Formats: structure tokens, sequence, C-alpha cells
RNA sequence: GAUCCUGAUGUAUUCGGAUGGAUUUGAGUAGGAGCGUUAAGCCUUGGACCCGAAAGAUGGUGAAC
RNA sequence: AAGCUCCUUCGACGAGUCGAGUAGUUUGGGAAUGCUGCUCAAAAUGGGAGGUAAAUUUCUUCUAAAGCUAAAUACCGGCCA
RNA sequence: UUGACCUCGGAUCAGGUAGGAGGACCCGCUGAACUUAAGCAUAUCAAUAAGCGGAGGAAAAGAAACCAACAGGGAUUGCCCUAGUAACGGCGAGUGAAGCGGCAACAGCUCAAAUUUGAAAGCUGGCUUCGGCCCGCGUUGUAAUUUGGAGAGGAUGCUUU
């Protein structure tokens, strides 16, 4: 498989390790801004598609807002003290929404929120 | 390359870049955790001497020993062993380890002041006026149509008296 | 309130009174200048729902384009040649958008709706001064407007494959060898 | 196959993105006797009010490219010469 | 450039290459055979106590 | 696994295969051998052991028959 | 000025655009894979795309024809190291 | 007779803006042939080279008319495997993806379709003693409110600047 002109498209990658320096001083630098605040944001546990992974869970995008206001956290604070947020994601089913309400309230009381002022 | 060629043979001077980084690597400023950041420490480990967490996602590969950082139903409802419709909005109501934790509890523990909002002079006059004409019928200061052009209803001029003091 | 109406009336093109009226003002801009100021928009709905606004600093410009092919047919959209001519004519100016008001046996007319970056009407609006950026430089010949975003294939599916993110980009991240340091 | 408790979902107000709206009943009626007929529909109409559903449907379906449009435009039509009787 | 400069070794026998030299180095006739000046030395595993 | 008949108890009454037989097959079972790496040899494709046409295409420079 | 709650009140969502026929071009891709030119030209409990032999197109999942947006990505050129 | 409006022009009027360069990377348009198939035309080369237009420090893409058939996922981008699989093909040469899964990075929003109608509340210019004064744009719609996993209006009681 080599019929077109190869040699003008052969990528090495002799900067992996400098782009792995690169990506942890990122990191700090995020560190650095955000200086008491984890790097991440929380997200929920959610369930692989097909039935092939349908086994294990993973990390998703963000609470569903019906998830949000079981969890006791009002929908616009939640952005900003670390908690993503998914508009598009539904529950469908009592065992989703209890999992990451757990999640949540875990988050809860775990948590050292600020005053403003 | 011509150019490089140009400036070697030129006598114009090399204009030397600083290293000047766009983001800064290190937390700056005279809060709690500037005092406390060790810079020839990483991330994990300086999170770990704080007695915080870094990272609230899954974890991505091998971790140093001691990380710390890199975290009756009559009716069928699961979320009744869950509990402890509106909520408070603007806040959370939430209910040996290291000094950087302690302090940051401490700092964020501290009673507060609140700055109670006032009410301007021509609130209080008009408030009086109604007062002056009706003493405590807040049902007939709502039915006033001269003293009380915005044709508020009675709970909230009752709330704006009760804020002014007039009952 | 009216504009409503307007856009129930541009959706019926073959009744009497839109039938009658196209061909009235296909007739006059027939004898116009091939790209022309309009004063106001002809279809104000059409415009306002593309981001016209009867502000200082906002433009119309009717443009008449050659129809039919190149059987090479011209892989180009006729209103991305008008929107491209317009933006010649008014280099100073950023295409903002364009919609088709009329077409002739031997024409399609377009009016461009253009922005001026430079008047502060513009600078000073948080809702358009995203054009006054030098990014925006000739949206029209890249591909940047509706018609280029349609002809470049730029939806989500598996029937936008190779086209989604960009055609050569795809193209030449499908024919790199990648070779890493532990192989 | 694997058991879960469904639940109740909120009411999406994405759904029904057409128009169960009566103002825009109104004016699309309004703009259609305004604005009058297509010459399509105007010999669809000379056909329905002869009688002649089975051309009106063939010629509307050739002129549309559909058989559902077809139809569609066949029952409008025929609704604006059921109003055009009763207004007579 | 993309001549192959890495070699990739598995773990299990860059672990047994350690520890492999790891009990080398407890020997002293291979020290000396290696090349060090280790004729003062008292023990060849010279082990000093960490409070120094 | 599957194929050739004999065609059980049974069967929702139109489904099933029990017993006895076949010159059966298989990259089948019958107590796993593979994964990774190094060195050497061979094969395919890239300029491909080195040098060596007439051509063809794209884009330009000039004239003057 | 702002968030939330409640409800004997309301809830407007992009058209020579979808789509049909046809000629090119392109793709692993005739639900034409996408695009474009010509002819005709829509809808409103609508429209698009999928699932399904399962008894009829049952069900599932999204809203096109307006627009903005950092990061992870590329880099034979620029200022350097 | 006079004054509006609309439309089309002039001015060495005032304030601005574009052109060229560079082009390694990027976004478009246009577009070959040699070669392979031991000949060659479909195919391949290659949606490449050359040519033309347009940007930036990145660009492009981007918050589903998406994927899926799930116990579901949830903008875009890129790496790994998927996988030389599906699919297509003088079924020859060969061409050749994508969903899921692991990771890097993560961030969401602005309009049009509403009557502010108890008050165009909006904005470009000129003059300035710089504090507020004029002409104009605009009702064929400039502010505020709202953007359909929404929202509005009333009522209601807390909580925010």
């Amino acid at each position: 498989h080599f019929r077109k002109h190869w040699q003008r498209r052969v990528r090495c990658h002799f900067d992996q390790p400098g782009k792995k320096v690169t990506r942890r001083l990122a990191r700090r630098a995020k560190a650095a801004a955000l200086a008491p605040r984890p790097v991440d944001k929380l997200r929920p546990i959610v369930r692989c598609p097909t039935v092939k992974y349908n086994r294990r869970t993973r990390l998703g995008r963000g609470f569903t807002l019906e998830e949000l206001k079981a969890a006791g956290i009002p929908r616009l604070l939640a952005p900003t003290i670390g908690i993503a947020v998914d508009h598009r994601r539904k529950n469908l089913s009592e065992e989703s929404l209890a999992a990451n309400v757990q999640r949540l309230k875990d988050y809860k009381a775990r948590l050292i929120l600020f005053p403003r002022k | 390359r011509e150019l490089q060629k140009r400036k070697r043979r030129s006598s114009r001077p090399t204009i030397r870049m600083p290293n000047r980084r766009k983001k800064a690597l290190n937390p700056a400023g005279n809060n709690i955790i500037a005092k406390s950041w060790n810079k020839k420490e990483t991330l994990s480990q300086n999170y770990t001497r704080f007695g915080l967490v870094a990272k609230l996602g899954k974890a991505t590969g091998g971790t140093a020993p001691g990380n710390k950082a890199l975290l009756s139903e009559s009716d069928a409802v699961p979320q009744q062993q869950q509990q402890e419709n509106h909520i408070r909005q603007h806040d959370l109501e939430l209910e040996s380890k290291p000094e950087v934790l302690r302090a940051l509890e401490r700092e964020a523990t501290r009673p507060v002041e609140k700055t109670v909002r006032h009410q301007s002079e021509r609130e209080r006059e008009w408030l009086q006026r109604l007062v002056d004409k009706h003493g405590d019928d807040v049902a007939a200061m709502a039915r006033d149509r001269k003293l009380n052009p915005y044709q508020q209803t009675a709970s909230d001029i009752k709330r704006r008296l009760k804020k002014a003091g007039l009952l | 309130g009216a504009l409503k109406y307007l856009e129930e009336l541009s959706k019926k093109k073959q009744s009497d009174v839109v039938r009658f009226l196209l061909r009235v003002r296909c007739w006059e801009y027939r004898q116009l200048n091939v790209i022309h100021r309009a004063s106001r928009p002809s279809r104000p709905d059409k415009a306002r729902r593309l981001g016209y606004k009867a502000k200082q600093g906002y433009v119309i410009y009717r443009v008449r384009v050659r129809r039919g092919g190149r059987q090479l047919k011209y892989q180009r959209s006729l209103r991305a040649t008008a929107e491209e001519r317009v933006g010649r004519r008014c280099s100073n100016l950023r295409v903002l958008n364009s919609y088709w008001v009329n077409q002739d046996s031997t024409y399609k007319y377009y009016e461009v709706i253009l922005v001026d970056p430079n008047h502060k009407a513009i600078r000073r609006d948080p809702r358009i001064n995203w054009i006054c950026n030098p990014v925006h430089k000739h949206r029209e010949c890249r591909g940047l407007t509706s018609t280029g975003k349609k002809s470049r294939g730029l939806n989500k599916g598996h029937r936008f494959n190779k086209t989604r993110a960009g055609r050569r980009k795809t193209w030449k991240r499908h024919n790199t060898l990648s070779l890493w340091r532990y192989r | 196959g694997h058991k879960t408790t469904r639940r109740v979902l909120k009411e999406r107000p994405s759904r029904r993105k057409g128009a169960q709206s009566k103002r825009t009943q109104f004016v699309r009626s309004l703009i259609r006797e305004v604005a009058g007929l297509a010459p399509y529909e105007r010999r669809v109409i000379e056909l329905l009010r002869n009688g002649k559903d089975k051309r009106a449907r063939k010629f509307s379906k050739k002129k549309l490219g559909t058989f559902g449009r077809a139809k569609r435009k066949c029952e409008e039509l025929q609704r604006i010469i059921a109003e055009s009787r009763r207004a007579h | 450039i993309w001549r192959k400069w890495h070699v990739k070794i598995n773990q299990g026998q860059k672990r047994f290459a350690t520890a492999s030299a790891l009990a080398a180095s407890a020997v002293a006739p291979l020290l000396m055979a290696r090349g060090h000046q280790v004729s003062t030395v008292p023990e060849v595993p010279l082990v000093v106590d960490s409070a120094a």
C-alpha cells in the first residue's frame, strides 16, 4: 500500500516526550490559574451503548437536569462550582438517576464552598 | 534561508526573545495556596500535601505511592434512601488533617457581613404617605389608585412596609 | 406582526400577487447595472432572518448571475458567484449573507447583505463585531457563508463522512503514514 | 434484555415543531385568499370543479413529484372550493 | 529520519537484566574485572548508615 | 458441526427427532503453544544495487512563417 | 436589576428551501455518498434519518434551509533558543 | 408659487477602508499526464502536481434535522485500536471508511419569527469651556425581554447585586 507519494506524508513522532512535557506544563498552568480548585470538572457515570460494552460503565459528558434537581444542586450554580451539565442526555430509567444522584451528593459531601466576598 | 544568511553578514543586532510564557506555571498572590506551593513539586504532590483532589476524573495511569490527589419503602422509590419544589439558588447549604485543608475550611467558614440593601428616599416617602392615609389596611392601600399608581398587590406593599419598619 | 405574513407570501412564489411583482421587478433589475446598490431589501422578512438590521453599516447589493452550466457542470453555486462578485466591488465590506430575490430565463438575481467592519455602530455592537476580526476577511472566497457551508458538505452524519471536517484535511489524515518511536 | 424500571419522561418542547397554533393557520388562510393561486393549482381546481378528481390527482402528482403531496394539495384545493361555494 | 532509532524491549527482560546487574554488583571479583579500584573497600555491597 | 434413510414418547396439532443402519466429510475433539523481542536469510511495494530512451502532461519565454 | 417556585393564561421555531425527474462530478457508498447545473416545485398533531418478516409501515431518535466560539491538532515560512 | 418624500447623480467636502508581499502549515475553485495492471482503453496515478482566489498564529470544524437499537450515548478536533474489516471494483490491478471502546482537551452561546406602545426607552457624526448641546440614522424597526430538552405573563416568598 505505497501506491501514492507516501514520502511527502510521513509523520514521525520524535516530539512525543516534548509534547508530554508541554501537556504536563499546561496542566500546571491550569493548576496555577485554578489554585484550590481541581483542574477537572465532575462528570457522571453512564453505561456504554452497545450490547458488547453494556456490562461496563464510563464517564459521561454532564449531569442531567433531573439529576441535579434531585441532588439539590440548582442548574445555574452547577457549572460555577465544578459540575458539568448536559442538557441532551435523558435518564430513561430509575437506575442511572440514582447512581448519578449518589455521585452528586458524594461530591457535595466533600466540597469546600467559599463565599463570594 | 536567504534572510538568515543576510542577518549573519549584517551588522544589525540579533533580537533575542525573552522566554515569556502566556500562562504562569505557579500560583501567586497572598492567598493560602500561594504561600504553601512548592515550585519544585508537581501538581499531584502539591495537592497531596494540601489535602485536596487535583483530578476528579478516572485514573489514567499508575500513580506514585501516597498519591491522594488523583481520585420502609411503601412506594418503590429508588430516591428515598438518597434523602437527608424550590431550592436555594445562589449558594449551597452544606452542613490529623493537613494544615492547608484546615486553613481553607477556616477561611471558608469565617463569618461575613451582609451589606443589607436599604431603600431610596422616594420609596420611603411613598410608603410613608401610604401609611398616613390607611394605617394598616394593606388591602385599601392596594385598592388606592391615587397613592399607589403602579397597582401593586397588598402582599408586596406589606413586605415593603415590613422592610421599612412601618408595619 | 407583518413579517409572519410576508414569510407565508414568500412561500407562494407562483401565486398571482408574487408572480406579478417578481416579473415587474425582474424587468427593472435587467435594465440596471449587473452589481447595483439596493436602498432597502425587496424581501425584508428574508433579510431580517439572515441578520440584516436597519442600522448604519448594513448594505444590500443586488447582483445578476448568468444561469446554466459551465457537459462539465460548475461545482460552484450561482449564489457563491454572486457573493464573490459583490465582495470584490465592495472590498471594504464583509459579506454577511445573501438570498434569492428573482430569476429570469438567462439570469438568477440575488441580494447580498454586507456589513461595514470599520463603522463605529458595528464595532460597538457585541452581536456583529465578531465580523470585525481579521479572520473573517472575505468569507465568500473561503466557503464560509451559507452556500459555502452547504457546498463543502459540512453536516453531521454517516452521509458526510469525508467532508464534515474538511475534505482535504480528511484526505491528508487518511494518507499519512504515522511512525512512532517504539515500533 | 436487562431489566430496568422505566421512567416517565418530561414532555419535550421540541415535539410537534410544526404548527398546532391557530394564529399561523389564520395567517396561512388569509395569505392564500390575498395571493391567489398558482397556474397549476388553477388547473387542478378547474378539474376538481368539473368532477375529474382522477385527472386532478395525476396532474398534481406529475407536477409535485409525490402522491402524498398531490393528495395534500388536492384536499387543500377541495377545501378552498367548499368555502368558495359556502360564500357563494 | 524515519529510520528505527529506538528499540522496544519487554519490561520483563529489562527487570531481569536490572536484577542480574544488581546481583553482579554484589560480587567483588566482577567489580575489579570491570575496572573499579576497590582494594581498600571493606565490603563489596558498600552499605553506609543513613545518618551520615 | 453437517449430510443419507428407518421415523419414538410425544406435539400448541402442525411441530419435533428417539432406535437401528452410511463406501461420510472437516483448515474437527481425543490433556493447549502462543505472545513479545533480537540476529540472519527470502518475498512484495516504495527511486529500491548504480548509470543510461523515445515520449506524455502542467505552467511559462521568444518569433513570423 | 436577577434566579427559583406555582398555574381555572399563553407558547410565535428559518421556502426557488425540502422533494421529484434528469445531466455531469465525486465517493468504500444508487436509502443516488456528497456537491452542482436544468425542469417541475412542497408540509403543518409537520419534517428528516434509522429499526423491524412479524401483520402494518405500529417503533426509535433528532429538528435542515440564519449566526458566533477557546483547548487538545498542523507547520520546509517569521522572532529566537 | 412653496415645502416634504422617494429615486438617481456630482464634489480636490469630512472621516475611513481595499489592493501588494509572504504563502511551511490552512480554507476554497480548477485540474493533468507518465506509471501499474509484464500490451491497454475502465480503473490506478489522484479528487495529486502545476494554475487561480482568500486568512491566521494557527486555520478549519463545532454545540445534532447526530450516533445508535442500547441497561443506551450526547458539540467540534486530534492520537490508539477498530481494520486492511464493512463496502465498491476489466471482483484483476486493487480501492477502502465509520459507529462503539481507551485517551488528550473540554465551554457554551447569539439572532429571526411577539406590541415598549403608559411614552425609540437605541445609535453614527459635528460643536465644545468637556458638563451637555445640535444635525442625522431609524417605525419598511434601533434598545430591553426570549431562543423549543426552552420560554412568556401574572401571583408568590425566599435568595442575589
